[PDB]
C-alpha cells in the first residue's frame, strides 16, 4: 500500500487507526536511517521483515521509501543494496528467503510513503509488489475550522473570535499550519499584554507574515517615519 | 576588450580573435530563425 | 631505485647524428660538466634545466648519454613512468632520493624520460592525481631549491610540449629549451652510416639515395630499417644487404607486405589501374610540356599491400619550393589530382566509378582554399571556412602537403554573416572546378594511345616505373591513332630493359 | 611544519615597488604601531590580498614584509587543502591557524587561492564538498568566532573574479592591492637588483634595455639577467655591455636566430614582404617609428618582421581612432599590394595570407564594433 | 548467505512417490477453444522436449553408432527435436516478467532447481580472489553433487574475470565427461548484444530463443490457463462470446498474474468458484484506478459531452481499442 | 538565520550567548565531519546529551552548510556518505526533543539556502526560519553610531552630522561594509597621525570601499592634449543636453576628467521618488543617451570617433528597444513583449 | 510464438504484390542480381513476404540499376492494390531512394551534368558552404533524378502489368516461386526485359575505347 500527498496531512493517524481498529502488532521504522553507515546496509531491513514473519500476520509501515526507492538507487551501491534487500522481501519465491510463500508467517501487508510519488522507480510501483496507492490530500473550509477548534480548545478564546470568516484566507494550510497559527496569535497577544485573543490577533498574525513573505520586516516607528518620507502626489499616483 | 598588450611587431593583429564572437553567433542565429520562419 | 651508476656510459658525441644544432646548444653543458671553475670564475647561473621536446626515435634520451660520457659523470636515469604508483608520497621520496644521490657526487646529470607522464597538464575539457601533483610540487621544489653553483644539471625528455606545465617552463627551473628536430637528409645519411657498420654491407647498396627518399623518419624508425633489411637477407639466406633487399624494407615498412594471390574481378582492378595511370600521365604530361612545378612519378602499381589495392609512388621534391605556393603550381597540381577522373571519362566513356571519389574531394578542397583560404584570386574575400573533412597527409598517394599539408586551415576562419556572397563563392568555385576538369580532360583526350598502352602494360606487369611510362610517352606520340596500338601482337609488352 | 626558518628577505631586496611598499610598511606599522591603533579603537584589518600577473614576485613580496615586520613567517601552498579526503583539510587549516595563533605575533602566507577560494555550487563532486569545507574553516577561523587579533593573512591570487564574494567581505579580505606589471623605470630597478650579484660596467645603459623589452613581468626581467650569463663566450670579450643585452631581448621575445640554405628569389619575396610593411607603416601616423627591418627567419617565423613601438596609453583605453584602423588594415593587405604590384595578378603566392586575414578580421571587427 | 539456502532447497531427495507421479505428467489442457493450443507457442513446447528428456535420463545416451535402424530413429528424433542441447540461452526480458515462465515450467520437474546469483560476486569488494574461488567452486561441486538437477543463472549481463574462467573451463570440461551430462545451465538476461562471441559457440550456451509481448488472444489464453488451474471454472459467457476481450488490457506479462489473482480474491470472498463479467470488471477497476480522499466531482457540464463524444467515436469507429470508464 | 554574507549573524549569536544567561554550545559545521564514519555522529550525539543535561541550554551551530548540504550530485569519495549520516543523526536527535524534558534550543546560522536539504527545514526541527537584511536608513544609521562610540571626533555634533552624511551615501551596504569605512578611515587617520577622524577621510575610505579603481598602478602618466579634450568636450556635451533637456531627478552636481571610462565621468544628485516616468521621459533619456558620438562627430568629424564615444548609440538602441517593446505608449502596440522570443516574425520589420 | 494475422487472401494480396513487384523489377534490369525464391512466410517479423536475392569498385550503371530498382514494390502496389488499400510497405525503400540520389550529386559527381563538383566525402561531418539559393538548384537537380528513376521503373513497369498479376497470383496460390518459375512466367505470358546499355539517361552517354 502506498501512501501520497503533501507532507503534514497526517499520513501517520491512518496507521495508527489502522493498528487501532485492526488489532495487530504493527512493525514500525523509518526509511531514514536504513542507509545508516557500512555496519549494516541491508540487514535492517532483512532484521524489519523477520521481526514482521515472526509475528505474523502484522503490518510493515516505512516512512520516506523515497529515500531508499528513489531514482538514485541504482547509481549508489549501498542505496542498490537496501532496495534490492527490500525488492527481494517484498516477495516470496522462497530461495535467498527461505520461506513458504503461502504460509501465515507471509501474511504482511507492507505499507510505504513518501511526498514525491512521481520520484520512486517505475519497478517499484508496479503491480504484485505495490498494488493499492491511497491519496491523501489537504483538508477544506470546515475540517480547518474543526482543526482550529481541536487546537485551541485549550486556550482562552475571546467572543469575538469566529474562524468561519478567514476561512479564505488559510487556504492550503495544514494542521501544523493552523497550530502554528494558534500559538502566533497567542504570542502576540501576551506580547501586547492581552489576556485574551480576539479575530484582530489572527488578523495581525496573517498580515505580519505576509508583509514578511516578501521580506519587508520593519517595527510601527520606521513604518511610520518611511511613509512621511515619501511625498505626497507621488502617493497620489499609487493611491489612484 | 582590444588587445590590451599592444602587439611590437606589426605582424601581429590589434583585436583578439575571440572578441567579438556573441555577435556574430547571435547575427546567425537570428538569420537562421528568419530563414526557418518563412519557409 | 636501482639508478644505474656507470662510469662510461658506452655511447659519445660520435654516436650521435642529425642533432647538429642541439649538440652545439648543448656543447655548453658539456663545457660546464668538464670543468666549472672558469664558469665560476666569471660568475655564470648556469640552466637549472634543460627540456629535450621532440619526436620519439630520434634519440634524446642517447643524447643525454653522449653528454653524461663524454662528460665523464655518472648518469642517472629513470623515466617517468616510473615516479607513478597507487601509494601516495612514495614517488615524491623517490624524487628526494635521486635528487640527493645525485648531491652526492658532484658533478652529475639527472635524466628524466617522459617527463609529461608525471607533469600532466590540469586539463578543464582515483588518488593517483594526487601523487601526480605532490610529485610535480616536490620535483619543483627541489629544482627552484638547487643553487647553481654545485653543477647538478638536471634533464628533461618529452615527446609533447602542449600537455607540460608552464610552472616548468618558467626561468629558475627548466631555463634551457631544446628542440630535437627529425634528422635531414646528411643526418640520416649519417645515421645509415653509423647504424650499417654493424650489419654486412655490400658495395651495391646506395645509403644517400634511401636517406633522400625517407623523410622526416627517426634514427630508431632507420634502425628498425636496417634490421628489417638484416631479417630479410636472412629470410633469403643472403650473405649480405642487397639493394633489393633493402628496397624491400622500404615495401614494407612504407606501405606494407605483399599478400599472397588476393585479387578482385577483372573489372575490379582496371579501374584502379586507369586512374593511377591516369594520374602519372598527367603528372608527367605536365612535367613534359609546361614545365610544372610537380613532383616526377617513381612507380605505380595494383599488387595489394597494406590496406591499398594498388598504389602509385610520387617523389618529394625539397622544402625551399614548398613555402610560395604560386597560383599555377597549384592549378598544375589540381589537374594531376583531377586526372583519375579525367581517364575514368576518357576510357570508360560515360560511366565513371568510386575508384576517383577521394581525389575528387582533394580537388574541390584545393579549390576553395586557393579561393577562400589564400585569396589567391582577386575579389577581396571576408571569411574563410574550415574543411568539413580531414583526411591527413600520407604516403605514396597525392602529396597535398605543398604548404605543409592540404587540409589544414591556419586559423584563417571566421563565422560567415552574409549568405549571399556564399553562393558567389560557390559559383566561382564550381566554375574553376569545371574550366580545370575540362582542360585536363582534353589534354589527357589528346593521348589515348599512350594511356591505354600503359594500362596494358601496367596490367600485364602488375606493376610499372616512371622510366617506362617515358618510355611508352617518347614512343607514343600524340595524334596517333589507337589501331596502332590495336594491331601489336601484345599491347601488354614492355621491349624496354631497365 | 607550516613554519619556515632564515627570512631575511626585505623590500630592499624587492623593486618595482611603487606606492605599494608604502601600503606594505603600512603592514608593518600595523605590526609595530598598533597599541596606538587600538587606542584610538581601529581593528587591524586581517585581509590583505595582492593581485596581478605571474612572474612579478608576490611570494617574494610575502618574504619582504614578513623579512621588515619582524616576526614568524608561515608560507603554505593552497594545493595541500584539497584531497579525495574529506575532514583531513579542515583538520589541516585548523592546525595551521592554532599554531599561527600560538607563535603570535605571526604573518601567515597562502599563495593562488583560486584552487581553494572558488565559489561553491561551480563542480558536483566530492572535491567540491572538500574545497566548501575547507573554505568554511578558513571562513571561520579568519572571522567566525573570537580569539583573533594578533595574527595577520596575506594572500597571491591571479584571478580576483573567482574568489568567493564572502571571503571578499570586510573584516576577512578587506585590504586589495593590485600589482601592476613594471613600467620602465620598474624594470630598469628590477634589472638593476636582478643584476647585482654579478660584475657589471660602469657603461651598461638600462634604458635602451628597459625600452627594448616593454610590457614583461619581473621574471622575465630575471630571464634576461639569466641570457646576460651564457653568451659571451662564444666570442670571449672582457666585459659585460648593452649590446649583449639588446642581443639576449631580441632572442627571448622572438626566438633564437637560426640560419639555412635558401635561394635568392625567396630572399627577394621576404624581402619584398617587409619593404612592403614597412614602407606603407612609415607614412601612417601610429605606425611610423618602424625602428627594425630584418627578413632573417626565426623560431616559428621563417618570414621576417617590422619592428614599431607606438603609444601604448590610447590602445590600452581604447582611444583609437578610426582612421587608425583603416591605415593598419592598409598595413596588412600592402604585402598582397607589393606582391601583386610586382609579380603581377597571376603569379599572386601565399606568404601574405597571414596579413591578408588580420585585414579582413579587422574590417569586420571594425564594421560591427 | 546464498550458499546455505542454496544447500538446503534439496537436504532430501524426492520420494518415490513423487518420482512417480512427476514421471507420467501429461499435457493437460491444450487443446482448447479458450487456452493454448499446439500452434500457438512453438518454443515453450521446444523446452518441455528438453526437460522431459532430461527427466528419462534420455541425454547421457548421446548415440549409438548402429548398424542402420536406430541410427535412423534417432536421426527423425532430433528432427522432431527441434523443427540436443545441453545448455539454452534465453534472451526475451525486453517487456515483463523473467521467472513467471522458468518456474512455470520448472513446477513439475521433480529436480532440484539451483539459482545461482552473479550479484554476489560483485559485491565482496590476494584474500578476495581465494574466498570468490572457493565460493564458486562449492556451488559447482554442490550443483554436481544435487545430480540431476537444473541451474538457472538470470541476468548474465553483470558479467569478474574468475567467474568468466570457472564458466569456460565448465563449459570445456563437463560436456564430454562428468557422466551426468543433462545439466542444464539455462540463462537469462536483456541485453544479448554486449556478451562475448566466446560464449555463443555450438558447445557453450547455444540456441537463443526469444520471448515478446503478449497478445490480447494470448492474453485471454493464458489468463483461461491461470484461472483453470486453480479449481475456478470460466464461465461460458465471456470466452464464448465477446464479452471479455473487448476490455481485457495489461498487454505484457506480470500484469495477468496480478489480475488474476485479484480476480480469484474476489470470487473467493464471495465463496464462489465460478467469474462472471462483474467480478473481472472490479478487479480490473481496483488496479487502475488511485483511491482518493476530497472528493470532487466536475461543476461544469460541458467537458461531460467531450468524453462521451470520443468515447463513442473510439467504440463505433475503432473496433479494436479497449475503452476507459467514464465518470 | 541566514541572510546576505557578513550582516552581523555571528554578532547577533554572540549577542545572543551574552544576554540569554543560559549554557550557550557554540559548535562549527565542518569540525564533525571526516572521511572516518561515526566520528561526527558520535561527536554531535555527545553534545546533544550534555545539553540535554543541562536543559535549559542554547546550542548554536555555525555554518550549517558543511553537513546539511544536499545531495546534488553522485558522492564518489564518500565523504558525502559521512554528512548523510551526520545529518540523520541531528535530525534524529532533533526529534528526540521530548517538550516535557528538554529544554534546548537550536539556533542555526548560514551563508548559502540552495544547497540545504528541505528536512531540517522541515516541521519539529526548523520551525522559525528568520533572515536578516540589509538594514534600512535608519539601521545603517544606528550600526555605524554603535561602531562609533570608541572611535574619537573632533566633536559630539560633528562626529553626528558626518556620520548621518555618510548615511545618506552608504545605501546597498551591510553592517561590515559600514564598521569597515569606519576602520578604514581610522587607519588613515593613525597614518595621517590625526587625533580625529576628518570628513576628506571618510571620503577616502567610501572611495576605496565601493572600487572605483580597478588598474592599481602607479598613477603617474602623461595625459596627451587630445585626450583631455575628448573628455572635456563629452563632458560638456552631457553638461549642455542635461541642461536643455532638464531631469526632474537627476541634476548634474559636479563634472571631471580626470579618468577613462566607458561612460562619462559625471555625477548626478540623486533624488528618489522615480515612481512615474513619461514617453517625454523616455524620449529625453534616448537623446541624452547618444551624445558622445554626436559631439565628436560634430567638431572632429566621422574619421575620428573614438571605440569607446562610438559605443555610445548602442545604449540608446537598447533604451529605444525597450521604449518600444516594454513600455507601450508608442504604436507599435499595448503588449509588454520580452525581447527573448514573443517577438513573432509580422512585429519585427514594425519594430526595426 | 503467435502469427499476428491470420492466412486470408485480403491480408496476403499486399504481400504478395510486394514481393512479386520486387522480384519483376529485378528480373527486368539486365545484368543486375539473381532473384532466386519467394514465398509468405505466415510468422516472420519483417513482414509476410520474403525474397532472396543474390548479388551478381560498383561503376554509375550499377548504381544507376539500384535506384531504379528501388522503386518496383512501390509501382507495383500503385498499380495493382485497389484505391481504399494503401501500404507502408514500400516506405524503407522510398526513402532508400531517398538516400542514393543525393550521393551521385553531393559525393560522386554523378549529377544530371557530370560535373566534378563534390561538397561531400565518406569520412565528412558537414558539407561545404553550399550557399544560400544554390542549395534550391541542386535540390531540383536530386528531385530530377529522382524522378526520372521513378518514370524509367514505371515505363519499364507498366509493360510488364499481365506477367506482373500472373506472377502475384501464382505467389498466392503456390506460396512458393523461385527463379525458374518466374522465368517461365516471363517467358509464356511475355515479359519484355531491358537492353544494354543502361542509363537513367541517354542525353550525356558515351561509349568506352
Amino acid at each position: 500500500v502506498l501512501l501520497s500527498g503533501p507532507p503534514g496531512t497526517g499520513k501517520t493517524l491512518f496507521a495508527r487507526t489502522l493498528a487501532k481498529e485492526s488489532g495487530l502488532p504493527f512493525v514500525f521504522a523509518s526509511g531514514a536511517e536504513f542507509t545508516d553507515s557500512e555496519k549494516s546496509g541491508a540487514a535492517k531491513i532483512n532484521e524489519m521483515f523477520s521481526i514482521a514473519r515472526r509475528n505474523a500476520p502484522a503490518f510493515v509501515f516505512v516512512d520516506e521509501i523515497d529515500a531508499i526507492a528513489g531514482r538514485h538507487a541504482r547509481k549508489d551501491p549501498r542505496r542498490r543494496a537496501t532496495f534490492e534487500a527490500l525488492i527481494a522481501q517484498l516477495d516470496g519465491e522462497k530461495e535467498k528467503t527461505g520461506i513458504d510463500r503461502f504460509s501465515l508467517r507471509q501474511a504482511v501487508i507492507f505499507i510505504c510513503a513518501t511526498n514525491r510519488p512521481d520520484e520512486l522507480d517505475l519497478e517499484f510501483v508496479r503491480s504484485g509488489r505495490i498494488d493499492r496507492r491511497l491519496y491523501i490530500g489537504l483538508p477544506d473550509a470546515k475540517q480547518r475550522v474543526q482543526i482550529f477548534g481541536v487546537h485551541s480548545a485549550g486556550k482562552n478564546l475571546a467572543e469575538d473570535i469566529d474562524f468561519g470568516k478567514l476561512v479564505f484566507r488559510t487556504v492550503g494550510f495544514s494542521g501544523a499550519d493552523i497550530r502554528n497559527l494558534v500559538n502566533e496569535a497567542a504570542i502576540m497577544s501576551v506580547r501586547k499584554g492581552r489576556s485574551y485573543i480576539y479575530q484582530q490577533d489572527i488578523v495581525d498574525v496573517l498580515d505580519k507574515q505576509l508583509l514578511e513573505g516578501m521580506g519587508v520586516l520593519l517595527t510601527e516607528e520606521e513604518q511610520q517615519k518611511c511613509e512621511q518620507s515619501v511625498s505626497y502626489e507621488k502617493k497620489r499616483l499609487l493611491a489612484v | 576588450t582590444s588587445q590590451t598588450d599592444p602587439p611590437t611587431s606589426i605582424y601581429k593583429r590589434w583585436f583578439i580573435k575571440n572578441t567579438q564572437e556573441k555577435h556574430f553567433e547571435l547575427l546567425i542565429q537570428r538569420q537562421r530563425w528568419l530563414r526557418t520562419n518563412s519557409s | 631505485a636501482e639508478a644505474r651508476v656507470d662510469g662510461s656510459t658506452g655511447v659519445k658525441f660520435a654516436d650521435v647524428a642529425g642533432i647538429d644544432e642541439a649538440v652545439d646548444e648543448l656543447q655548453e653543458l658539456v663545457k660546464y660538466l668538464k670543468n666549472p671553475d672558469l664558469f665560476d670564475k666569471m660568475g655564470i647561473k648556469p640552466p637549472h634545466g634543460v627540456l629535450l621536446e621532440g619526436p620519439p626515435g630520434c634519440g634524446k634520451t642517447l643524447v643525454a648519454k653522449a653528454i653524461a660520457g663524454e662528460a665523464g659523470v655518472p648518469f642517472y636515469q629513470m623515466a617517468g613512468s616510473e615516479f607513478v604508483e597507487v601509494l601516495v608520497g612514495v614517488g615524491s621520496a623517490r624524487i628526494r632520493d635521486l635528487f640527493k644521490r645525485a648531491k652526492v657526487n658532484k658533478p652529475s646529470v639527472i635524466f628524466i624520460d617522459e617527463i609529461d607522464a608525471l607533469a600532466t597538464r590540469r586539463q578543464g575539457i582515483n588518488a593517483a592525481t594526487q601523487e601526480r601533483e605532490t610529485t610535480l610540487n616536490q620535483l619543483l621544489i627541489e629544482l627552484d631549491g638547487f643553487d647553481t653553483g654545485k653543477g647538478v644539471i638536471f634533464l628533461g625528455a618529452t615527446n609533447r610540449r602542449d600537455l607540460l606545465d608552464p610552472a616548468l617552463l618558467r626561468p629558475g627551473r627548466f631555463d634551457r629549451k631544446i628542440r630535437v628536430r627529425p634528422p635531414n637528409a646528411k643526418g640520416r645519411l649519417d645515421i645509415l652510416k653509423i647504424h650499417a657498420s654493424k650489419v654486412k654491407m655490400s658495395d651495391s647498396v646506395d645509403l644517400s639515395s634511401y636517406a633522400s627518399n625517407l623523410p622526416g623518419w627517426s634514427g630508431a624508425k632507420l634502425a628498425q630499417l636496417v634490421q628489417e633489411a638484416a631479417l630479410v637477407a636472412v629470410r633469403k639466406t643472403h650473405n649480405s644487404i642487397l639493394q633489393s633487399d633493402m628496397d624491400d624494407a622500404v615495401d614494407r615498412l612504407t606501405v606494407g607486405p605483399t599478400r599472397i594471390g588476393l585479387e578482385l574481378g577483372h573489372q575490379g582492378q582496371c579501374r584502379r589501374a586507369t586512374t593511377e595511370v591516369g594520374v602519372a600521365i598527367t603528372s608527367h604530361l605536365l612535367l613534359r610540356y609546361e614545365n610544372a612545378k610537380i613532383e616526377r612519378c617513381d612507380r605505380v602499381s595494383i599488387i595489394p599491400r597494406g590496406q591499398t589495392l594498388s598504389q602509385v609512388v610520387f617523389h618529394r621534391l625539397d622544402d625551399e619550393s614548398y613555402m610560395f605556393g604560386r597560383l599555377p603550381q597549384l592549378l598544375h597540381r589540381l589537374q594531376v589530382l583531377l586526372g583519375g577522373r579525367a581517364a575514368e571519362e576518357v576510357i570508360y566513356g560515360s560511366d565513371t566509378s568510386k575508384a576517383s571519389v577521394d581525389y575528387l574531394s582533394d580537388a574541390s578542397w584545393l579549390a576553395r582554399k586557393i579561393l577562400t583560404i589564400w585569396n589567391l584570386e582577386n575579389p577581396m574575400v571576408i571569411h574563410g571556412e574550415p574543411p568539413p573533412w580531414r583526411k591527413r597527409p600520407q604516403f605514396v598517394g597525392p602529396r597535398l602537403d605543398f604548404e605543409g599539408s592540404l587540409y589544414d586551415d591556419y586559423d584563417l576562419v571566421e563565422p560567415p554573416v552574409n549568405f549571399n556572397m556564399d553562393d558567389e563563392v560557390a559559383h566561382r568555385s564550381e566554375e574553376l572546378i569545371s574550366q580545370m576538369y575540362n582542360k585536363t580532360v582534353s589534354l589527357l583526350r589528346q593521348n589515348q594511345t599512350a594511356l591505354l598502352k600503359t594500362v596494358k602494360v601496367l596490367l600485364n606487369q602488375k606493376e610499372i616505373s616512371g622510366e617506362a611510362i617515358d618510355f611508352i610517352l617518347d614512343h607514343y606520340p600524340p595524334q596517333t591513332p589507337l589501331n596502332s596500338l590495336l594491331q601489336e601482337q601484345n599491347p601488354g609488352s614492355l621491349p624496354f630493359v631497365p | 611544519e607550516y613554519l619556515e626558518r632564515g627570512v631575511d628577505v626585505k623590500f630592499t631586496d624587492v623593486a618595482g615597488l611603487g606606492k605599494i611598499r608604502l601600503e606594505l610598511e603600512e603592514i608593518v606599522k600595523f605590526f609595530t604601531h598598533g597599541e596606538m591603533y587600538r587606542r584610538r579603537g581601529v581593528k587591524i584589518p586581517g585581509g590583505i590580498l595582492l593581485c596581478g600577473p605571474p612572474g612579478v614576485g608576490k611570494t617574494l613580496l610575502a618574504k619582504a614584509v614578513a623579512g621588515e615586520a619582524g616576526v614568524n613567517f608561515f608560507s603554505i601552498s593552497a594545493s595541500q587543502f584539497v584531497e579525495i579526503y574529506v575532514g583531513v583539510g579542515a583538520s589541516r587549516v585548523r592546525a595551521l591557524y592554532q599554531e599561527a595563533r600560538e607563535n603570535a605575533p605571526s604573518v601567515v602566507f597562502i599563495d593562488e587561492l583560486d584552487a581553494v577560494g572558488r565559489e561553491r555550487g561551480l563542480i558536483k563532486g566530492s572535491g567540491g564538498q572538500e574545497r566548501d569545507a575547507t573554505l568554511n574553516q578558513l571562513l571561520v577561523s579568519l572571522d567566525g568566532f573570537e580569539g583573533r587579533g594578533e595574527v595577520i593573512t596575506i594572500a597571491s591570487t591571479n584571478r580576483p573574479d573567482i574568489l568567493d564574494p564572502a571571503l571578499v567581505r570586510p573584516g576577512r579580505f578587506d585590504r586589495k592591492i593590485f600589482i601592476p606589471k613594471p613600467g620602465l623605470i620598474g624594470r630598469m630597478e628590477i634589472l638593476q637588483v636582478h643584476a647585482r650579484k654579478k660584475p657589471m660596467a660602469e657603461d651598461l645603459d638600462y634604458m635602451a634595455v628597459a625600452s627594448m623589452t616593454d610590457g614583461m613581468v619581473g621574471a622575465e626581467l630575471a630571464n634576461i639577467v639569466e641570457i646576460a650569463a651564457i653568451n659571451m663566450m662564444r666570442d670571449g670579450r672582457t666585459e659585460l655591455t648593452t649590446d649583449d643585452l639588446l642581443q639576449a631581448a631580441q632572442i627571448e621575445e622572438r626566438g633564437m636566430l637560426d640560419r639555412k640554405d635558401r635561394s635568392l628569389e625567396t630572399w627577394r619575396q621576404v624581402a619584398i614582404n617587409e619593404a612592403a610593411m614597412a614602407v606603407v607603416a612609415v607614412n601612417f601616423p601610429d605606425m611610423k617609428n618602424i625602428e627594425f627591418l630584418t627578413i632573417n627567419p626565426r623560431a616559428g617565423r621563417e618570414l621576417g618582421y617590422v619592428r614599431v613601438k607606438m603609444d601604448h596609453i590610447k590602445f590600452k583605453e581604447g582611444m583609437l581612432s578610426r582612421q587608425s584602423i583603416l591605415d593598419h588594415i592598409t598595413v596588412q593587405l600592402a604585402p598582397r599590394a607589393a606582391d601583386e604590384l610586382w609579380y603581377g595578378e597571376d603569379q599572386l603566392s601565399t606568404i601574405w595570407a597571414e596579413t591578408s586575414d588580420n585585414a579582413r578580421s579587422a574590417a569586420r571587427s571594425l564594421v560591427l564594433g | 548467505r546464498e550458499f546455505l539456502v542454496q544447500f538446503s532447497t534439496l537436504r532430501a531427495e524426492k520420494r518415490i512417490d513423487q518420482i512417480l507421479l512427476s514421471l507420467t505428467h501429461s499435457d493437460h489442457l491444450s487443446k482448447n477453444d479458450s487456452g493454448y493450443q499446439m500452434i500457438e507457442q512453438p518454443g515453450t513446447i521446444y523446452l518441455r522436449y528438453l526437460v522431459d528428456i532430461h527427466k528419462k535420463y534420455l541425454m547421457n545416451y548421446e548415440f549409438n553408432t548402429s548398424c542402420l535402424a536406430e541410427r535412423r530413429i534417432f536421426l527423425a528424433h532430433y528432427q522432431t527435436i527441434t523443427y540436443p542441447s545441453r545448455s539454452i540461452l534465453v534472451i526475451g526480458s525486453i517487456g515483463t516478467g523473467r521467472s513467471y515462465l522458468v518456474k512455470y515450467l520448472a513446477t513439475n520437474s521433480y529436480v532440484p532447481f539451483i539459482t545461482v546469483f552473479l550479484n554476489k560476486f560483485l559485491d565482496n569488494k590476494d584474500m578476495m580472489l581465494e574466498i570468490d574461488r572457493f565460493y564458486i567452486t562449492l556451488q559447482f561441486e554442490l550443483a554436481k553433487a544435487m545430480s540431476p538437477c537444473i541451474i538457472w543463472i538470470p541476468n548474465i549481463h553483470d558479467l569478474s574475470y574468475l567467474a568468466l574462467g570457472l564458466l569456460v573451463n565448465s563449459l570445456s570440461r563437463d560436456c564430454e565427461r562428468c557422466s551426468t551430462r543433462n545439466i542444464l545451465v539455462i540463462a537469462s538476461t536483456h541485453i544479448p548484444q554486449k556478451v562475448d562471441p566466446a560464449l555463443i559457440a555450438p558447445n557453450k550456451l547455444n540456441t537463443c530463443i526469444k520471448i515478446r509481448r503478449l497478445l490480447i488472444p494470448q492474453q485471454r489464453k493464458h489468463f483461461f490457463t491461470l484461472s483453470y488451474t486453480r479449481g475456478f471454472h470460466l464461465e461460458k459467457k465471456m470466452f464464448h462470446t465477446n464479452g471479455f476481450e473487448s476490455i481485457t488490457m495489461g498487454s505484457s506479462a506480470r500484469d495477468l498474474v496480478a489480475l488474476t489473482n485479484e480476480a480469484l480474491s474476489i470470487s473467493i470472498t464471495q465463496k464462489k468458484s465460478i467469474i462472471d463479467t462483474n467480478t473481472i470488471r472490479s478487479a480490473l477497476h481496483r488496479q487502475t484506478w488511485d483511491l482518493r480522499s476530497q472528493v470532487r466531482s466536475v461543476q461544469d457540464h460541458g467537458i461531460l459531452f467531450y468524453q462521451i463524444g470520443r468515447a463513442v467515436a473510439q467504440n463505433v469507429l475503432i473496433s479494436n481499442c479497449p475503452i476507459d470508464p467514464i465518470s | 538565520l541566514h541572510g546576505p554574507p557578513g550582516t552581523g549573524k555571528t554578532l547577533l549569536a554572540k549577542a545572543i550567548a551574552g544576554e540569554a544567561g543560559l549554557p550557550f554550545f557554540a559548535a562549527n559545521g565542518t569540525d564533525f565531519v571526516e572521511m572516518f564514519v561515526g566520528v561526527a555522529a558520535s561527536r554531535v550525539k555527545d553534545l546533544f546529551a550534555s545539553s540535554r543535561s543541562y536543559a535549559p541550554s542554547i546550542i548554536f551551530i555555525d555554518e550549517i552548510d558543511a553537513i546539511g548540504s544536499k545531495r546534488g550530485g553522485p558522492d564518489i569519495g564518500g565523504g558525502g556518505a559521512e554528512r548523510e549520516q551526520g545529518l540523520l543523526q541531528i535530525l534524529t536527535e532533533m526529534d528526540g526533543f521530548k517538550v516535557t524534558t528538554s529544554q534546548v534550543l537550536v539556533i542555526g546560522a548560514t551563508n548559502r539556502l540552495d544547497i540545504l536539504d528541505p528536512a531540517l527545514l522541515r516541521k519539529g526541527r526548523f520551525d522559525k526560519i528568520i533572515r536578516v537584511g540589509l538594514p534600512s536608513k535608519d539601521g545603517r544609521l544606528a550600526i555605524l553610531k554603535v561602531h562609533a562610540r570608541n572611535k574619537f571626533f573632533r566633536s559630539e555634533d560633528e562626529k553626528e552630522e558626518l556620520l548621518q552624511e555618510v548615511a545618506e551615501n552608504t545605501e546597498d551596504f551591510t553592517g561590515a561594509e559600514l564598521q569597515n569605512v569606519l576602520n578604514e578611515a581610522g587607519i588613515l587617520t593613525a597614518r595621517k597621525d590625526l587625533d580625529y577622524i576628518g570628513r576628506e577621510e571618510l571620503l577616502e575610505a567610501l572611495k576605496r570601499q565601493k572600487g572605483t579603481f580597478e588598474t592599481g598602478q602607479e598613477d603617474s602618466t602623461e595625459v596627451p592634449e587630445e585626450l583631455k579634450l575628448r573628455l572635456a568636450y563629452r563632458e560638456a556635451a552631457v553638461a549642455v543636453l542635461a541642461c536643455y533637456l532638464p531631469d526632474q531627478y537627476r541634476p548634474i552636481s559636479e563634472t571631471d576628467i580626470n579618468s577613462i571610462r566607458s561612460q562619462p565621468n559625471m555625477r548626478y544628485s540623486e533624488t528618489s521618488g522615480r515612481v512615474f516616468a513619461r514617453k517625454s521621459d523616455y524620449v529625453n533619456s534616448i537623446i541624452r543617451a547618444c551624445a558622445p558620438r554626436v559631439v565628436e562627430e560634430e567638431m572632429f568629424g566621422i574619421e575620428n570617433l573614438c571605440w569607446i564615444s562610438a559605443k555610445s548609440t548602442l545604449e540608446a538602441s537598447q533604451r529605444a528597444e525597450f521604449l518600444i517593446l516594454q513600455t507601450g505608449m508608442t504604436a507599435f502596440g499595448k503588449a509588454y513583449y520580452r525581447n527573448q522570443r514573443d517577438l513573432v516574425p509580422n512585429l519585427v520589420p514594425k519594430l526595426e | 510464438l503467435n502469427p499476428t494475422v491470420d492466412w486470408t487472401r485480403e491480408t496476403k494480396f499486399p504481400h504478395a504484390v510486394w514481393a512479386a513487384g520486387r522480384a519483376l523489377i529485378t528480373l527486368l534490369i539486365p545484368n543486375f542480381d539473381v532473384v532466386e525464391n519467394l514465398w509468405l512466410e505466415p510468422s516472420s517479423w519483417e513482414g509476410i513476404g520474403c525474397t532472396k536475392i543474390t548479388k551478381v569498385t560498383e561503376s554509375r550503371s550499377y548504381l544507376e540499376k539500384k535506384l531504379v530498382f528501388c522503386f518496383g514494390s512501390h509501382i507495383a502496389s500503385q498499380m495493382l492494390l485497389p484505391p481504399g488499400d494503401e501500404n507502408f510497405l514500400s516506405s524503407s525503400e522510398i526513402t532508400k531512394a531517398q538516400e542514393i540520389a543525393t550521393r551521385m550529386v553531393l559525393q560522386y559527381g554523378w549529377g544530371p551534368d557530370d560535373s566534378p563538383a563534390v561538397y561531400y566525402a565518406t569520412n565528412a561531418v558537414s558539407a561545404l558552404s553550399m550557399g544560400n539559393n544554390h542549395e534550391y538548384e541542386m535540390a531540383g537537380k536530386v528531385e530530377k533524378i529522382y524522378d526520372l528513376a521513378y518514370e524509367k521503373a514505371k515505363g519499364m513497369l507498366l509493360k510488364n502489368r499481365r506477367v506482373l498479376e500472373k506472377i502475384t497470383e501464382e505467389l498466392l496460390e503456390f506460396e512458393i516461386l523461385t527463379h525458374k518459375d518466374l522465368e517461365r512466367i516471363v517467358h509464356e505470358n511475355g515479359g519484355i526485359r531491358e537492353k544494354e546499355p543502361f542509363f537513367l539517361s541517354g542525353t550525356n552517354y558515351n561509349e568506352a575505347l
